[PDB]
Protein backbone atom coordinates (compact mmCIF):
# COMPACT_ATOMS: atom_id res chain seq x y z
CA UNK A 1 0.00 0.00 0.00
CA UNK A 2 2.03 3.16 -1.33
CA UNK A 3 -0.04 5.88 0.01
CA UNK A 4 0.67 4.30 3.96
CA UNK A 5 4.31 3.69 3.09
CA UNK A 6 4.66 7.35 1.90
CA UNK A 7 3.08 8.86 4.65
CA UNK A 8 4.72 6.94 7.08
CA UNK A 9 7.60 8.28 5.58
CA UNK A 10 6.89 12.04 5.88
CA UNK A 11 6.23 10.93 9.68
CA UNK A 12 9.11 8.88 10.64
CA UNK A 13 11.06 12.57 9.45
CA UNK A 14 9.21 14.60 11.04
CA UNK A 15 9.97 13.07 14.06
CA UNK A 16 13.14 12.38 13.90
CA UNK A 17 13.96 15.68 13.14
CA UNK A 18 12.11 17.07 16.36
CA UNK A 19 12.95 13.96 18.60
CA UNK A 20 16.63 15.30 17.82
CA UNK A 21 16.16 19.16 19.60
CA UNK A 22 15.93 17.10 22.70
CA UNK A 23 17.48 16.06 26.12
CA UNK A 24 16.72 12.52 25.09
CA UNK A 25 15.72 11.99 21.64
CA UNK A 26 15.35 8.51 22.30
CA UNK A 27 12.48 8.90 24.61
CA UNK A 28 10.95 11.98 22.66
CA UNK A 29 10.93 10.07 19.06
CA UNK A 30 8.93 6.64 21.14
CA UNK A 31 6.43 9.32 22.65
CA UNK A 32 6.18 10.85 19.31
CA UNK A 33 5.68 7.17 17.37
CA UNK A 34 2.73 6.55 20.29
CA UNK A 35 1.44 10.03 19.89
CA UNK A 36 0.99 10.08 16.17
CA UNK A 37 -1.70 8.71 14.08
CA UNK A 38 -1.65 8.14 10.42
CA UNK A 39 -5.02 8.20 8.51
CA UNK A 40 -6.55 7.48 11.88
CA UNK A 41 -4.23 4.67 12.92
CA UNK A 42 -1.27 4.43 15.47
CA UNK A 43 2.13 4.74 13.79
CA UNK A 44 3.17 1.92 16.08
CA UNK A 45 0.44 -0.61 14.58
CA UNK A 46 1.77 0.65 11.24
CA UNK A 47 5.23 0.12 11.96
CA UNK A 48 4.93 -2.96 13.38
CA UNK A 49 3.45 -4.50 10.14
CA UNK A 50 4.87 -2.18 7.52
CA UNK A 51 7.97 -3.54 5.46
CA UNK A 52 9.07 0.07 4.50
CA UNK A 53 13.00 0.41 4.47
CA UNK A 54 13.73 4.32 4.73
CA UNK A 55 16.09 5.35 6.83
CA UNK A 56 13.62 8.11 9.30
CA UNK A 57 11.13 4.99 9.39
CA UNK A 58 13.81 2.01 10.23
CA UNK A 59 15.21 4.68 13.25
CA UNK A 60 11.58 4.72 14.29
CA UNK A 61 11.20 0.50 13.89
CA UNK A 62 15.01 -0.07 16.03
CA UNK A 63 13.54 2.34 18.88
CA UNK A 64 10.72 -0.59 18.68
CA UNK A 65 12.86 -3.19 19.11
CA UNK A 66 12.16 -4.35 15.16
CA UNK A 67 14.60 -5.77 12.44
CA UNK A 68 15.88 -3.66 10.26
CA UNK A 69 17.96 -3.59 7.32
CA UNK A 70 21.92 -4.99 7.57
CA UNK A 71 22.90 -2.47 5.33
CA UNK A 72 24.34 0.95 6.65
CA UNK A 73 23.30 4.89 5.07
CA UNK A 74 25.75 7.31 4.31
CA UNK A 75 25.18 10.37 2.39
CA UNK A 76 21.44 9.20 2.05
CA UNK A 77 23.45 6.18 -0.07
CA UNK A 78 22.33 2.21 1.50
CA UNK A 79 25.34 0.66 1.09
CA UNK A 80 25.83 -3.23 0.73
CA UNK A 81 28.96 -4.46 0.98
CA UNK A 82 29.26 -7.23 -0.99
CA UNK A 83 33.16 -8.20 -0.37
CA UNK A 84 35.80 -7.22 1.93
CA UNK A 85 35.12 -7.07 5.71
CA UNK A 86 34.20 -4.30 7.83
CA UNK A 87 37.86 -3.92 10.31
CA UNK A 88 39.13 -0.68 10.64
CA UNK A 89 42.10 1.38 12.03
CA UNK A 90 42.28 5.29 13.12
CA UNK A 91 44.18 8.07 11.60
CA UNK A 92 45.08 11.38 12.09
CA UNK A 93 44.54 13.45 8.99
CA UNK A 94 45.17 16.84 7.78
CA UNK A 95 42.89 19.02 5.78
CA UNK A 96 43.80 21.59 3.14
CA UNK A 97 42.91 24.10 5.66
CA UNK A 98 45.51 22.31 8.55
CA UNK A 99 42.59 21.21 10.49
CA UNK A 100 43.22 17.83 11.87
CA UNK A 101 40.52 15.06 11.54
CA UNK A 102 40.69 11.25 12.89
CA UNK A 103 38.88 9.25 10.72
CA UNK A 104 38.69 5.20 10.75
CA UNK A 105 40.48 3.75 7.47
CA UNK A 106 39.38 0.18 6.51
CA UNK A 107 42.70 -1.89 5.03
CA UNK A 108 41.74 -3.72 1.90
CA UNK A 109 39.61 -4.55 -0.56
CA UNK A 110 36.37 -3.69 -0.56
CA UNK A 111 33.03 -3.49 -3.01
CA UNK A 112 29.55 -1.83 -2.12
CA UNK A 113 26.56 -0.94 -4.22
CA UNK A 114 24.88 2.25 -3.29
CA UNK A 115 21.32 2.54 -3.75
CA UNK A 116 19.96 6.15 -3.53
CA UNK A 117 16.50 7.46 -3.94
CA UNK A 118 17.70 8.38 -7.34
CA UNK A 119 21.02 7.18 -8.04
CA UNK A 120 22.73 3.62 -8.22
CA UNK A 121 26.14 2.45 -8.07
CA UNK A 122 28.74 0.12 -7.77
CA UNK A 123 31.99 1.36 -5.71
CA UNK A 124 35.43 -1.16 -5.71
CA UNK A 125 37.87 0.65 -3.58
CA UNK A 126 41.03 -0.17 -1.19
CA UNK A 127 42.56 1.41 1.41
CA UNK A 128 41.87 4.86 1.29
CA UNK A 129 41.58 4.35 -2.76
CA UNK A 130 38.78 4.32 -4.84
CA UNK A 131 39.24 2.15 -7.66
CA UNK A 132 35.88 2.22 -9.62
CA UNK A 133 32.65 3.76 -9.44
CA UNK A 134 29.75 2.88 -12.24
CA UNK A 135 26.73 5.20 -11.00
CA UNK A 136 23.60 5.91 -13.10
CA UNK A 137 20.74 7.95 -11.79
CA UNK A 138 17.60 10.10 -12.88
CA UNK A 139 19.56 13.58 -13.26
CA UNK A 140 23.38 15.48 -13.04
CA UNK A 141 22.93 16.83 -10.04
CA UNK A 142 21.59 12.89 -8.78
CA UNK A 143 24.81 11.35 -10.12
CA UNK A 144 27.47 14.40 -8.79
CA UNK A 145 25.66 13.60 -5.19
CA UNK A 146 26.77 10.01 -5.77
CA UNK A 147 30.56 10.86 -6.88
CA UNK A 148 30.95 13.10 -4.00
CA UNK A 149 29.41 10.60 -1.32
CA UNK A 150 31.77 8.16 -2.67
CA UNK A 151 34.64 10.08 -3.03
CA UNK A 152 34.31 11.12 0.84
CA UNK A 153 33.92 7.62 1.42
CA UNK A 154 36.71 6.67 -0.41
CA UNK A 155 38.67 8.46 2.08
CA UNK A 156 41.76 9.37 -0.71
CA UNK A 157 43.48 12.21 0.56
CA UNK A 158 43.04 14.56 -2.24
CA UNK A 159 39.47 14.61 -0.90
CA UNK A 160 40.95 15.68 2.13
CA UNK A 161 43.48 17.80 0.69
CA UNK A 162 40.45 19.61 -1.33
CA UNK A 163 38.82 20.53 1.69
CA UNK A 164 38.90 24.44 1.66
CA UNK A 165 37.99 25.57 5.53
CA UNK A 166 37.29 24.81 8.91
CA UNK A 167 34.63 22.13 8.98
CA UNK A 168 32.34 22.88 12.37
CA UNK A 169 29.18 21.16 10.61
CA UNK A 170 26.51 20.49 13.19
CA UNK A 171 23.19 18.70 13.54
CA UNK A 172 19.75 20.26 14.21
CA UNK A 173 21.28 20.05 18.01
CA UNK A 174 24.03 22.06 16.71
CA UNK A 175 25.80 19.25 18.64
CA UNK A 176 29.23 18.92 15.90
CA UNK A 177 29.14 15.82 13.24
CA UNK A 178 31.16 13.05 13.26
CA UNK A 179 34.69 13.47 10.90
CA UNK A 180 33.08 11.57 7.67
CA UNK A 181 29.77 13.64 7.68
CA UNK A 182 32.03 17.03 8.50
CA UNK A 183 33.33 15.99 4.78
CA UNK A 184 29.90 15.52 2.88
CA UNK A 185 28.89 18.19 4.73
CA UNK A 186 31.65 20.20 2.98
CA UNK A 187 31.63 18.78 -0.22
CA UNK A 188 28.10 18.54 -0.67
CA UNK A 189 28.15 22.41 0.20
CA UNK A 190 30.36 22.89 -3.11
CA UNK A 191 32.46 20.11 -4.59
CA UNK A 192 33.83 22.13 -7.24
CA UNK A 193 37.16 22.11 -5.95
CA UNK A 194 37.13 18.67 -5.35
CA UNK A 195 36.34 17.55 -8.72
CA UNK A 196 38.74 20.05 -10.23
CA UNK A 197 41.61 18.69 -8.23
CA UNK A 198 40.57 14.52 -8.02
CA UNK A 199 42.07 14.12 -11.77
CA UNK A 200 41.15 12.87 -15.22
CA UNK A 201 41.87 9.92 -17.49
CA UNK A 202 40.77 8.79 -20.98
CA UNK A 203 37.98 6.81 -21.36
CA UNK A 204 37.22 3.71 -23.42
CA UNK A 205 33.67 4.51 -25.27
CA UNK A 206 31.85 1.78 -24.77
CA UNK A 207 27.98 1.10 -25.17
CA UNK A 208 26.05 2.03 -22.19
CA UNK A 209 28.86 3.79 -20.76
CA UNK A 210 29.64 7.30 -20.60
CA UNK A 211 32.48 9.80 -18.86
CA UNK A 212 31.85 12.68 -16.57
CA UNK A 213 33.83 15.49 -16.79
CA UNK A 214 34.55 17.49 -13.39
CA UNK A 215 31.97 20.21 -14.42
CA UNK A 216 29.95 17.37 -14.52
CA UNK A 217 29.22 17.51 -18.30
CA UNK A 218 29.42 14.18 -19.88
CA UNK A 219 32.24 13.32 -21.86
CA UNK A 220 32.88 10.37 -24.82
CA UNK A 221 36.57 10.87 -24.41
CA UNK A 222 37.77 11.53 -20.38
CA UNK A 223 36.24 10.91 -17.21
CA UNK A 224 36.90 11.87 -13.46
CA UNK A 225 39.75 9.30 -12.59
CA UNK A 226 38.09 5.49 -11.79
CA UNK A 227 33.91 7.00 -12.47
CA UNK A 228 31.80 5.97 -15.37
CA UNK A 229 28.47 6.85 -15.70
CA UNK A 230 26.11 3.91 -16.30
CA UNK A 231 23.26 4.95 -19.37
CA UNK A 232 21.89 1.25 -19.15
CA UNK A 233 21.53 1.84 -15.63
CA UNK A 234 23.42 -0.32 -12.41
CA UNK A 235 21.15 -3.44 -12.11
CA UNK A 236 20.61 -3.82 -7.99
CA UNK A 237 17.33 -8.91 -1.19
CA UNK A 238 16.72 -7.22 2.03
CA UNK A 239 18.89 -9.19 5.10
CA UNK A 240 16.58 -7.98 8.17
CA UNK A 241 18.44 -7.86 11.50
CA UNK A 242 18.33 -7.17 15.59
CA UNK A 243 19.87 -3.95 15.52
CA UNK A 244 20.22 -1.63 18.89
CA UNK A 245 19.66 1.88 19.38
CA UNK A 246 21.41 4.63 21.63
CA UNK A 247 19.97 7.92 23.21
CA UNK A 248 20.71 9.82 20.46
CA UNK A 249 19.33 7.74 17.94
CA UNK A 250 22.68 6.13 16.22
CA UNK A 251 21.64 2.51 15.19
CA UNK A 252 24.20 -0.30 15.45
CA UNK A 253 24.10 -3.63 14.22
CA UNK A 254 25.50 -6.65 16.32
CA UNK A 255 28.80 -6.08 15.64
CA UNK A 256 28.60 -2.25 17.09
CA UNK A 257 28.64 -0.99 13.32
CA UNK A 258 26.57 2.55 12.79
CA UNK A 259 23.67 2.08 10.39
CA UNK A 260 21.78 4.62 10.73
CA UNK A 261 21.73 8.04 12.30
CA UNK A 262 19.54 11.32 12.28
CA UNK A 263 22.12 12.71 10.08
CA UNK A 264 21.03 10.22 7.14
CA UNK A 265 17.93 11.22 7.03
CA UNK A 266 16.70 13.64 4.16
CA UNK A 267 15.73 17.15 4.90
CA UNK A 268 13.27 17.47 2.17
CA UNK A 269 9.56 15.05 1.83
CA UNK A 270 6.53 14.36 0.03
CA UNK A 271 3.12 15.44 0.64
CA UNK A 272 1.27 13.27 2.77
CA UNK A 273 -2.10 11.38 1.19
CA UNK A 274 -3.68 10.30 4.45
CA UNK A 275 -3.79 12.97 7.23
CA UNK A 276 -1.05 12.74 9.97
CA UNK A 277 -1.76 13.86 13.09
CA UNK A 278 0.81 15.09 15.54
CA UNK A 279 0.83 14.69 19.51
CA UNK B 1 13.04 9.71 -36.19
CA UNK B 2 12.76 9.51 -32.65
CA UNK B 3 10.38 12.06 -31.51
CA UNK B 4 9.08 13.56 -28.38
CA UNK B 5 5.82 16.34 -27.92
CA UNK B 6 4.74 17.96 -25.12
CA UNK B 7 1.66 19.30 -24.38
CA UNK B 8 -1.19 20.83 -22.01
CA UNK B 9 1.51 23.57 -19.99
CA UNK B 10 0.12 26.89 -19.25
CA UNK B 11 -0.53 29.57 -16.71
CA UNK B 12 -2.63 28.54 -13.58
CA UNK B 13 -2.72 29.82 -10.06
CA UNK B 14 -2.23 27.77 -6.79
CA UNK B 15 -3.70 24.91 -6.01
CA UNK B 16 -5.09 24.21 -9.78
CA UNK B 17 -4.46 21.10 -11.72
CA UNK B 18 -2.54 20.41 -14.68
CA UNK B 19 -2.21 17.24 -17.29
CA UNK B 20 0.61 17.18 -19.28
CA UNK B 21 0.77 14.88 -22.56
CA UNK B 22 4.04 13.76 -24.25
CA UNK B 23 3.04 11.62 -27.71
CA UNK B 24 5.93 9.34 -28.88
CA UNK B 25 6.83 8.07 -32.28
CA UNK B 26 9.80 6.70 -33.86
CA UNK B 27 10.45 3.82 -31.46
CA UNK B 28 8.56 0.79 -30.26
CA UNK B 29 7.42 3.18 -26.78
CA UNK B 30 5.67 -0.10 -24.80
CA UNK B 31 9.53 -1.37 -24.50
CA UNK B 32 11.14 2.03 -22.83
CA UNK B 33 11.00 3.59 -19.57
CA UNK B 34 9.88 7.15 -19.76
CA UNK B 35 10.35 10.36 -17.38
CA UNK B 36 9.32 13.93 -16.45
CA UNK B 37 12.28 16.38 -16.12
CA UNK B 38 12.22 20.17 -15.73
CA UNK B 39 14.06 23.14 -16.01
CA UNK B 40 12.80 25.31 -13.77
CA UNK B 41 14.25 29.29 -13.56
CA UNK B 42 17.58 29.67 -12.76
CA UNK B 43 18.31 26.18 -12.38
CA UNK B 44 19.22 23.53 -14.69
CA UNK B 45 17.08 19.83 -15.40
CA UNK B 46 15.83 18.33 -12.36
CA UNK B 47 14.09 14.67 -12.80
CA UNK B 48 10.39 14.81 -11.55
CA UNK B 49 9.37 11.40 -12.32
CA UNK B 50 9.83 8.11 -14.11
CA UNK B 51 7.28 4.96 -14.80
CA UNK B 52 8.86 1.89 -16.10
CA UNK B 53 7.48 -0.08 -19.60
CA UNK B 54 4.14 -1.72 -18.12
CA UNK B 55 3.26 1.10 -16.18
CA UNK B 56 3.19 -0.56 -12.98
CA UNK B 57 6.14 0.69 -10.90
CA UNK B 58 6.46 4.56 -10.70
CA UNK B 59 8.88 7.51 -8.51
CA UNK B 60 8.72 10.54 -8.44
CA UNK B 61 11.15 13.45 -6.62
CA UNK B 62 9.90 14.19 -2.89
CA UNK B 63 8.93 17.88 -4.07
CA UNK B 64 6.34 16.17 -5.62
CA UNK B 65 5.51 13.10 -3.99
CA UNK B 66 1.71 12.83 -3.34
CA UNK B 67 1.25 15.60 -5.91
CA UNK B 68 1.88 14.31 -9.15
CA UNK B 69 1.30 11.03 -10.85
CA UNK B 70 2.75 9.80 -13.93
CA UNK B 71 1.34 7.34 -16.35
CA UNK B 72 1.18 6.01 -19.56
CA UNK B 73 -1.09 4.93 -21.95
CA UNK B 74 1.12 2.14 -24.43
CA UNK B 75 -1.65 1.98 -26.91
CA UNK B 76 -1.64 5.20 -27.41
CA UNK B 77 2.36 6.06 -27.28
CA UNK B 78 1.29 8.67 -24.63
CA UNK B 79 2.56 9.19 -21.35
CA UNK B 80 1.13 11.69 -19.16
CA UNK B 81 2.03 13.82 -15.86
CA UNK B 82 -1.02 14.97 -13.94
CA UNK B 83 -0.01 17.55 -11.74
CA UNK B 84 -2.16 18.61 -8.59
CA UNK B 85 -1.66 20.58 -5.82
CA UNK B 86 0.24 22.86 -8.03
CA UNK B 87 2.84 25.47 -6.03
CA UNK B 88 4.65 28.41 -7.01
CA UNK B 89 7.72 26.44 -7.38
CA UNK B 90 6.25 24.25 -9.95
CA UNK B 91 7.40 26.59 -12.55
CA UNK B 92 9.64 25.34 -15.28
CA UNK B 93 9.41 23.85 -18.45
CA UNK B 94 8.34 20.01 -18.27
CA UNK B 95 10.43 18.08 -20.79
CA UNK B 96 9.41 14.32 -21.69
CA UNK B 97 12.75 11.94 -22.70
CA UNK B 98 13.33 8.47 -23.01
CA UNK B 99 14.33 6.02 -20.52
CA UNK B 100 15.51 7.28 -16.73
CA UNK B 101 19.00 7.21 -16.55
CA UNK B 102 21.13 10.28 -17.53
CA UNK B 103 22.39 11.80 -19.74
CA UNK B 104 19.25 11.71 -21.62
CA UNK B 105 19.64 11.45 -25.51
CA UNK B 106 16.24 12.14 -26.29
CA UNK B 107 13.88 14.57 -25.34
CA UNK B 108 11.23 16.84 -26.29
CA UNK B 109 10.96 20.45 -26.93
CA UNK B 110 9.13 21.28 -23.57
CA UNK B 111 5.75 22.78 -22.43
CA UNK B 112 5.63 25.78 -20.19
CA UNK B 113 4.69 25.69 -16.73
CA UNK B 114 3.65 28.81 -14.55
CA UNK B 115 2.03 29.08 -11.32
CA UNK B 116 1.27 32.21 -10.33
Amino acid sequence: NDDVDQSLIIAARNIVRRATVSTDPLASLLEMCHSTQIGGIRMVDILRQNPTEEQAVDICKAAMGLRISSSFSFGGFTFKRTSGSSVKKEEEVLTGNLQTLKIRVHEGYEEFTMVGRRATAILRKATRRLIQLIVSGRDEQSIAEAIIVAMVFSQEDCMIKAVRGDLNFVNRANQRLNPMHQLLRHFQKDAKVLFQNWGIEPIDNVMGMIGILPDMTPSTEMSLRGVRVSKMGVDESTERVVVSIDRFLRVRDQRGNVLLSPEEVSETQGTERLTITYS
Amino acid sequence: QVQLQESGGGLVQPGGSLRLSCAASGFTFKMYAMSWVRQAPGKGLEWVSSINSAGGSTSYVDSVKGRFTISRDNAKNTLYLQMNSLKPDDTAVYYCVQGRNWPYDYRGQGTQVTVS
